[PDB]
Formats: C-alpha cells, structure tokens, sequence
C-alpha cells in the first residue's frame, strides 16, 4: 500500500537487476541498500575538508643529548610522513602508485587547517602570544640551558607581540611563527581561497539556492538566505552550488545510475488509494456465459505481484521517455478475456504513443488495438450495426448507426492518434530553469502544474481530446453501462494525472533528470532503430496490472526527507569527480616527466590505484549500473571548481620534488670507519656535541665515483668479475652509485652500537645457481634503505680504552639529501626558526559554512 | 489534513466515519441472511456496496428469496431468475423429503431489513473528504494540524491537548453547546 | 536496422541483449588464433591472399 | 626472474645435435603438403576447451 523513494529505488534495482542477468559469460549476487548509500553520501557531504585548531600542530623538535651547549633541531615533517605508505617494490607498478597517491594525499591533509582563538596573554597593555601557539617544542631542552642563554630565550618570549590586520573588511589577529614550506603553502593557499571567494562567489550561490526554492516549492529559513551579511561571521565555501550538469553526465554509461539516484533523492512517498466507493463495479453489456465473470470489482486488494506490476507502470508514467512498459504472459493463472478485453480498453487512456515521447512500445500497441478491435466487435448483448474496410489491418472498421470509423484508433507513433498524446501539446519550453540542461516542461492532458488543485472538486465537467473521442466511440457501439463508468471515473482520472503532472515537474527536477538533448532523440531512435545512446529500460507488465492500475491512484503524503539536501549533494559528488580526473591527469604528467626511474605502467594500473583511495560512498553510488571509454572521459575539459580542487592542484604542484616525498635514487656506498673517541678528557668530550651520520653533507666529487646499472652488473657477473670489480673499487676507496630503482627511506635514532642488519648491511643481493648443464646466476637491488643517527652517551666509570675496539667496523651504505633533516646548531638559534607569518581569527569571530546551517 | 479528537467522539461517529472513509486510528482504555446463489449476491453488493453471504446447506437458516419484481428492478438476466429457481425446486425438495425463506419483494423492504441506504444522484468527486486520518494517539502528535476538543474526556486528552496546543501553526476547533457528533461532522465536511 | 524496419521488433530485442556474450566469444576466438595458433606450419601470409 | 650467464664447466663437454631458428622454406617447399601443415599445426598447438 505505502510507498517511498528507497523502497521504489530497490524494487528498480531489483527489476533492472533480474532483467540484465539473462545473459553473462566467462562462467565465473547483491542488491545494494540505498538506505545505507544515502546515509554515506550525507555524511559524506557533512564532512569538512578543513579542520579548526586552536595551536598549530609541532613542526620542529630537539632531543637532548648530554652537552649543556649544543642541542640537535629535527624536522617533524619529515620523520613522520616516512610511515606513509608500505614498502615500494619494482615488479607491481599498482602498489608504486598507489603509495605516491597516498603520500600526495598526506600532504593536503596536513596543509588543512585554520587556526581560531589562540591562547594569550597580555604585558604592559600590549597582547603577547602564549608559548604554545608557536609551533616550536623546546621546553625539553630548558632544564639544562644556563642562567644566561635562558634569558636570551625569556627575552626572544617577550618579543612576540600581536598586531592587527584587516582581512574581507575584517580585523584578523596576525603574528609571526615556525613552519614547514610544504604545510606553510598549503596553508597559504586555502587562506587565499578564503578571500577569493568572499568576493563574488558566496552572493551569486546564495542567489541560485533561492531561484531553486523559489521553483521547488522550497522554503528556506533566514539562517541560509541572509546570515551570511554579517560582519561577525566568515564563510568558507567549499562547496560551490552552481554546478554545471556536464560533469554528472560526461562519465560514461552511467543513465541507469542517475536515473535511480533520481529516484532515491527527491522522490516524495505516499499512498496507493482506491477510487470513491461511491462509483460501482463496472457491468459488462454481454450475453451471459455460465463462468464468465458479470462484473469486474475495483475494491478488491490485489496479490503482491500485481502490486509490483501496477509499481511498475507508476514508475514508468513517471518517467516519460526512460521506461518503457512490455507486456507478459505467464503459463498459468487463467484469466477470463473479459479482463484483457477491457485492459485493452484502458490501455488507450492511461498511455501516450507519439507525438514527443512513448511510455510503450510497438508490441504493447499492436496488442492493444487487437484488443480494442477483439472488444468492439465481439462483444455484444444485442444486434448492432457494422460495417468493414478494405484493408487487412485491425480496427478498419466503420461501427454503430452513425458512420464513426476507428481508424484513428490504431497507434502511429508518427503522429500519436488514439492516445493521450491526441493533438495536445505535452512539451513545451517556458523560462530558464535553475539547471540550464532541463528546461522542457511536461503536461499530460494539457493539465498546467502552475495551479493548485482541491481533491473533492476537481476534475468535474472538463475533458480531453482523446477522453472525449473514446467516450463518443464507445457509446456508438452501443455499450451504455461502460460508457457511464468510464463518465463516473473522469474526475479521478484527472485527479490522477494532476497529481503525477505536480509530482514531475516539481519534485523531480534535478542533474539526474535526463537532458533535453538526449530526451528529444529516445523516440526518433526507437522509430529507426539505429540505436546508439544509452537503450531504454523496458519493463513487463500483465493484463490484470492494466485495470489495476486504472483503479488506483498516487497521493503523496509527505515530501522526501532529502529533498532539501539535495543540491549539496551532487556538488560533492561533481568535485569528487573532478578531483580525480584531475589526479589522472597530473598522475600522467609525472609519469611523462620522468621515465627514467619511474616505472612504466598502464592506465588501468594507476587509474585502479587512484580508486582505491577514492571515498566509498561515491564508489558505491558510481558502482550501481573499458580503457577507450576511460581514456575519452580524461579528455574531457569539464571540470568543477571546488576547495578541494584548489587544494589538491597545489599538493601535486608541491609534489614535483621527490626530496618532498623523501624517494630517492642518489644511494652510494663507500666503505667508512666508525668513529672511536679519544675519551681522554670525558667532561671536554662531553660537553662537545658529536655524533654520527649516513647523511653526506655534499654529494661526492666527480671523477672519484663509478656509475653503475642493471645491464653493467649483469656484464660483469656474465666473466665473474662482479665481486672481483667491486673489491678491486673498494680497495680503491673510489665511490660507487647504483641508479634506476627508486628507493625508499626510513630515518632511526639509536644510542649504542646499531643492529648488525643495518650496521652491514648492502643495498644489492647477488646469487647464482645451476641447473641442468648451465650456469645461472641473479642480481638485485634493496628497495629499502635506512638513515640512522647515532648519539654517543659517556660514563665517568668507563676507561679511556674501553670505546675504542681492537678491529675496525666497516659501514657501506650512505644516502645523499638535498635538504635539513637534523641540524646541530647551539642554544642561541632555538628560537631563530620563528620567521613565517600567520593569521587568527578572535574567539568572538564566527566560521560557517552552508553545510552546517543546513543542519546536515 | 489531519484531525485530533476525543475518543468517545470518533468511539460515537465510527460509522460514520466509516461511511465517509476516512481511517480510524483509536486506542482503548476499558442471524444475517443469505441469498440462493452467489450470482445475485453479487449484484446487489455491486449495486448497493453491501455485502451478502450466501447459502451452502449450513443450519436451518433463514433465506431472502429475490421476487420478480425486485428481478426486473436489479436488471437480472434469464439466467440468474433460472438459476434462483432451480436453487428454490432443490430446497422445495429438502425440506419436503422430511430452513425459512421470505419472498421480499418490495425495495424499502429490502432496505429497512438489511443494507444500507441507495446512492444520492450528484456529480461524483475524486474523494468524500479532505481529511484523511483522525487518531487520538500520543505517537503521531506531530503528524496532526488541526485538533478538536469537547467538554468530554478522555484519561489521555490532557496531556495530548498540551502536546498539541505547542505546536506554532495549528488549527483549534473548540465545540461548547448543540451535539458534539453534529459540530465534528460538521467541521470534517467543511474542512 | 533492417529487422527493425521489416516489423521483427520481438527478436530485435533479443538479438540487442547477445552482444557481450557475442563479442566476448569472438574476442576469445581472437586470442586463440593470434597467440596460441602460431607455428612455422601456419600459412605464409601470400598463400593466405592468394 | 634469472638472465643466463655465460659459463663453461671445466668437467663438462657440450653437444648440440640441432639448431633452433628453423628456416621456414625448408617445410614450406614440400609440395603438396598443405593439409601435413595444418595437421601437424593442429596436433602442436590447437588446445582443448568447453
């Protein structure tokens, strides 16, 4: 009896689903739950790109090491984001991309962030910031500073000072702090953002939310109309609400998927209610046979199945040119020919056959007018006059005393005669829609949607073309009793389609609603044939569903809850969309950028890799229905602004530096001593800082180093002298690079002597082995490697002799950086770091965002 | 257009409100005849909206045997009066090879003994009423806008009464002399 | 085209919904010819146009 | 995974009774021998299926 969005949404699914598994192959199921997709894609909505804070997250730490002067500075970046993403190997280049996916995704993470009421305090009537707001950690280092070097520091506190700065016609809190480069431009360009946008954007999206209103029959509270005039509130549009529908509609096969999104989101829920009891059972005028039935009941509920049936036919009245009814027989369930007979009778009246758009197919007619032609000519309680045409076609036929020949009757979806689409104008164009791609407006009956309707009163004393001439038919033949209840139902009838006319023009309009290109051409391709868009779906339906159907009626009870979310909706889904077209494109770009060590891949290998870390809820809403399609949509220049976009256009731009991403290939070795202290002096040792490093401080010179490769290796191991190649070179103190294989690394701080894996370990494999009359052999790179640092701790127990080892330990591996991972500075610059500038807003400043006035 | 009302009141007017179909929703608080075959059962439900059983050697019963008159008057074809006779010969038969049958044969005799009352001759609506549902439950306090109330009470009304009348936008109705029935059919006509 | 327009709409349809297993058989045939049928004793290519 | 080396076993003493890249004139000339080719083809290489 009830009815609902999702519930019709699954029960289409289910539909489209049985009907499309007829025919699979390769002989290797699901129906998804819209309820739990729209509850993703809303929380999905809801959620903020951004994050508010109230202190910047630590950029620099030190660690402590025995000396009371000296001090190491390390860049948290850098020690942290080397976690991000597993290990690279060179064999799948699937898992190579997605890890660089990842690692690009971090960076516009971290880079995300406003900072709003900072903790202060005041001296000397001028506003000093608190020392937690700067991004520095060097309250570990304080108890052993001396007395003099922390006054440097109290004085360095005492000179942050707060000033003022105007921002969007705004007094914003500015003051100067430490961060690192990458975060630091992220975080600049999301503020540029946010004064970008306060120009122009926020009025002309504010204007299209009301248009939408103004024609959805949508009221809005103030709070989204005109809370964004005042001067103690900031909004961050991250969404932008003027999306254009190409995006939606540019990614490949995807009608069936828009059309139940359509659906499942703006479709209002209501009821199946009986016609007034107040209209009898229909009598036919026929000569009694012992079985047939006298009369056809309309207050009789029907089975289950033909409840899905008549939802069926709702669902394709609704929609006009996307479904289409077919009809089915089934082997048993005997039925009267009375029931089709009259079903064929009604056929005529519920559906439309040409003119602009079909709601059935050619089979469906030609049965009909059989039917009808079956039903005026066989039927008969009494002689009645008839005569006949020349032609062999159904309903060539001249009827009753008066000459009223039927052959207007027979369907020609050339013209539409014989149904609802009778010389009536169903479509027309009237102004500008909120969305440009749907102006058309659909009429049945020629019914206008402009005016409101009462239930009781209407529809009395007012006809149609078709109406009309079937009523004028029907009581030539001579059938009196159906003419009067075919009279009796008028007003219902009209009701009926007042309602579904109200429910398609207003409710439904949306991206999701087929474009007017596409909808102008589904009935001159079904003439043709030729069909080259996107089919059709097409339903079954039976005899009995046919009267079911005229006996009921759609009244909606209440709107859909997600109606007025909508809009926020599809520009999510339009900017997850864009956003990974774009993170196609720069993915191709990089890979064209550097073929040397990047490793050659296919589309679909990083195309895959990107969707893994796309967002469920928009897999499974793209998910619901090749390489040329994919290929042709990348192509496409269509693209949909977003704050996300913005974002992620910089993070790839930043990620033009693989020292950013911490992948390199400049790995060399050269065989090194570790260093053994005097320790003759322990308090002198001490209180000089020193500690050992793989890190080079400049690359080494050039003639002293010997490049190697795969092809090189594999030469040499082809006459053995490999090993006798590399010794020769070691003993030579020469250096030595290997290339191609870009490689990962992890950074490690130890306190004594280093696990032996990493102490000695190489960063090639070597094998060789034999089988059958052959000599084979192997060569390989170590993907992985480590930077490690090592501080030496000393005891006044230990001797001089104790640190110093009676045969020497050899280290191999070193790793060159272009950049300050762990500097040793002294005492003085802790707080010299403090050189980038930043903006805060009051506490009693306000951040909003569409989102959360709408109360998602 | 939703409705709330004190129980005894939709308790009073059930039938009516059954006449006029719109759905009850209501929470408590503490011989028929048949006809000979199914045929003319069916007609007179058709024509009238009543329905009727009919006869299958149940009990001594008593029967409603449709005369000539009423034969004509219904449009009944040759076969149904057929058929209704030879039904009539077999219970001649039974009850002589050793049950009340009455041969009613004027319409206000079949309408004051039992069915209800003929149809008016007016244009036919697409609905009786613009109100769909009247409860008096606590469940669906804000699935009402409008509610009515009486001097009569219920052991729930108040607290329904002060959840209602919080409402921003609602219709009061209020009745204080005549008949309560007639002022609430008054008002779900007229509203 | 030509079953559509000489009025043979009911096996128009099933004839539309054979194409994946059509193309997916054909593709298979394809693979089987290009990549396992090839060997010294396959046809030199101008008796193949002769 | 492996690229061959090329070693000698000093216990080792090779024989290679034929040579690999077959010329496909010397099968091809015999007369009369397209139905032995396409046999032998089909006994070779045609798999099996379902």
């Amino acid at each position: 009896s009830s009815d609902s969005g999702p519930l019709l949404s699954v029960f289409a699914l289910q539909e489209i689903m049985q009907k499309v598994r007829q025919v699979q192959a390769d002989y290797m199921f699901t129906v998804p739950d819209v309820q739990k997709i729209l509850d993703d894609i809303k929380a999905l909505a809801a959620e903020q790109v951004y994050k508010i804070v109230k202190v910047p997250s630590i950029s620099f730490r030190h660690i402590v090491m025995q000396s009371r002067d000296r001090v190491l500075r390390v860049d948290t970046y850098y020690e942290e984001m080397s976690q991000v993403g597993d290990v690279i190997t060179e064999d799948e280049p699937e898992k190579f991309y997605s890890t660089i996916i990842k690692k690009v995704r971090f960076i516009r993470g971290k880079g995300s962030f406003i900072l709003h009421d900072i903790p202060t305090r005041d001296h000397r009537g001028m506003e000093v910031a608190e020392p937690e707001v700067l991004g520095v950690e060097f309250k570990n280092v304080l108890p052993v500073l001396t007395a003099e070097h922390r006054a440097m520091i109290q004085n360095a506190l005492d000179g942050s000072i707060i000033e003022n700065g105007n921002v969007a016609t705004r007094d914003v809190d500015v003051f100067i702090g430490a961060c690192s480069e990458p975060v630091y431009r992220i975080y600049n360009r999301l503020q540029g953002y946010i004064e970008a946008v306060q120009l122009q954007e926020l009025r002309n999206s504010i204007g299209w939310l009301e248009r939408l209103g103004h024609r959805k029959r949508i009221t809005y509270s103030q709070e989204v109309l005109t809370d964004f005039r005042r001067q103690d509130t900031i909004w961050v549009l991250a969404l932008q609400l003027p999306v254009n529908p190409q995006v939606v509609w540019d990614v490949p096969r995807s009608s069936i998927a828009n059309l139940i999104m359509n659906i499942a989101t703006c479709l209002p829920t209501g009821e199946y209610i009986a016609p007034n009891p107040r209209i009898s059972s229909i009598t036919l005028t026929q000569r009694i046979t012992t079985t047939g039935p006298f009369a056809i009941l309309t207050g009789s509920t029907p089975t289950a199945q033909q409840l899905n049936d008549v939802r069926k036919i709702y669902l394709a009245l609704m929609f006009p040119g996307q479904i289409i009814l077919d009809l089915k027989i089934d082997p048993g369930e005997r039925m009267d020919p009375a029931v089709r007979m009259v079903a064929g009778v009604v056929g005529h009246l519920l559906f439309t056959a040409g003119g602009r758009f079909t709601n059935l197919t050619q089979n469906m007619a030609r049965q009909l007018d059989i039917a009808l032609n079956d039903y005026l000519l066989y039927m008969y309680n009494t002689r009645v006059q008839v005569n006949y045409g020349p032609t062999g076609e159904p309903l060539d036929f001249q009827i009753g005393r008066n000459q009223y020949d039927c052959n207007v009757f027979r369907a020609d979806f050339a013209t539409g005669t014989g149904y609802n689409g009778w010389a009536t104008i169903d479509v027309e164009y009237r102004e500008p829609a909120p969305y440009v791609h749907a102006q058309r407006y659909i009429r049945y009956c020629g019914i206008d949607s402009r005016e409101l309707i009462n239930p009781t009163t209407y529809g009395i004393g007012m006809t149609y073309h078709c109406y009309n001439e079937m009523l004028r038919m029907l009581v030539a033949a001579g059938k009196d009793s159906e003419a009067a209840y075919f009279r009796s139902m008028l007003p219902f009838h009209m009701v009926r389609f007042a309602r579904i006319n109200q429910i398609i023009n207003e409710d439904l309009h949306s991206v999701f609603s087929l474009p007017d290109d596409m909808f102008n051409a589904l009935l001159p391709d079904l003439i043709a044939g030729a069909h080259q868009n996107a089919d059709p779906v097409v339903l079954d339906v039976s005899w009995i569903s046919l009267w079911f159907a005229f006996n009921r009626s759609f009244e909606p009870t209440h709107r859909n809850e997600m109606l007025e979310v909508a809009p926020l909706i599809e520009s999510v889904y339009a900017s997850e969309l864009s956003v990974m077209k774009v993170d196609m494109r720069h993915l191709s770009l990089m890979q064209r950028r550097f073929p040397d060590v990047l490793i050659q891949a296919r589309p679909s290998h990083f195309w895959k890799a990107v969707l893994n870390d796309s967002p469920e809820a928009v897999k499974a809403v793209m998910n619901l229905s090749n390489i040329r399609d994919m290929m042709r949509w990348v192509m496409l220049p269509s693209l949909q602004p977003s704050l996300k976009l913005a974002l992620e256009e910089e993070a790839w731009a930043a990620a033009n530096d693989f020292e950013d991403l911490m992948l390199t290939d400049q790995v060399y070795m050269h065989r090194d001593m570790l260093p053994e202290p005097r320790l003759d002096d322990i308090e002198r040792f001490r209180q000089e800082g020193f500690y050992y490093t793989n890190m080079l401080e400049a690359p080494p010179e050039i003639d002293r180093v010997v490049q190697y490769t795969y092809e090189i290796a594999r030469l040499q191991a082809n006459m053995g002298q490999f090993r006798a190649a590399l010794r020769r070179i070691m003993d030579d103190d020469d250096w030595v690079r290997f290339g191609g294989v870009l490689r990962t690394v992890r950074v490690k701080f130890y306190d004594a002597r280093p696990p032996d894996d990493v102490l000695q370990g190489l960063p090639f494999s070597y094998d060789t082995n034999e089988r059958g009359g052959l000599a084979y052999a192997t060569i390989k790179y170590a993907t992985e490697t480590t930077i490690f640092y090592l501080i030496y701790n000393v005891e006044f127990s230990n001797t001089p002799d104790s640190l110093v080892l009676i045969n020497p330990t050899y280290t191999m591996t070193k790793v060159f950086i272009n950049k300050r991972i762990v500097e040793r500075v002294r005492v003085g610059q802790i707080l010299a770091v403090l050189n980038r500038r930043f903006v805060a807003y009051k506490g009693k400043m306000r951040i909003m965002d569409i989102t959360q006035s709408l109360k998602m | 257009a939703m409705l709330l009302a004190p129980g005894d009141v939709i308790k009073r007017s059930s039938e009516e409100l059954k006449q006029r179909q719109i759905q009850i929703n209501l929470i408590d608080w503490t011989g028929r005849w048949v006809v000979l075959t199914e045929e003319i059962a069916r007609a007179i439900e058709s024509k009238y909206g009543t329905k009727i059983d009919v006869y299958r050697d149940e009990v001594p019963a008593q029967i409603i045997e449709v005369e000539r008159s009423l034969q004509k008057e219904l449009g009944i074809s040759r076969e149904g009066v057929a058929e209704q006779t030879e039904r009539l010969r077999d219970l001649r038969r039974k009850e002589k090879s050793g049950i009340t049958i009455e041969g009613v044969m004027s319409q206000k005799k079949l309408l004051s003994m039992i069915g209800g009352v003929e149809r008016k001759m007016a244009p036919i609506g697409a609905r009786e009423s613009a109100v769909m549902l009247v409860s008096n439950s606590i469940k669906d306090v804000v699935r009402a806008t409008a509610y009515f109330t009486a001097p009569t009470g219920d052991p729930h009304w108040k607290e329904v009464a002060r959840e209602a009348s919080k409402k921003k936008n609602i219709l009061a109705y209020t009745s204080t002399g005549g008949d309560v029935k007639t002022e609430f059919l008054h008002l779900i006509d007229h509203l």
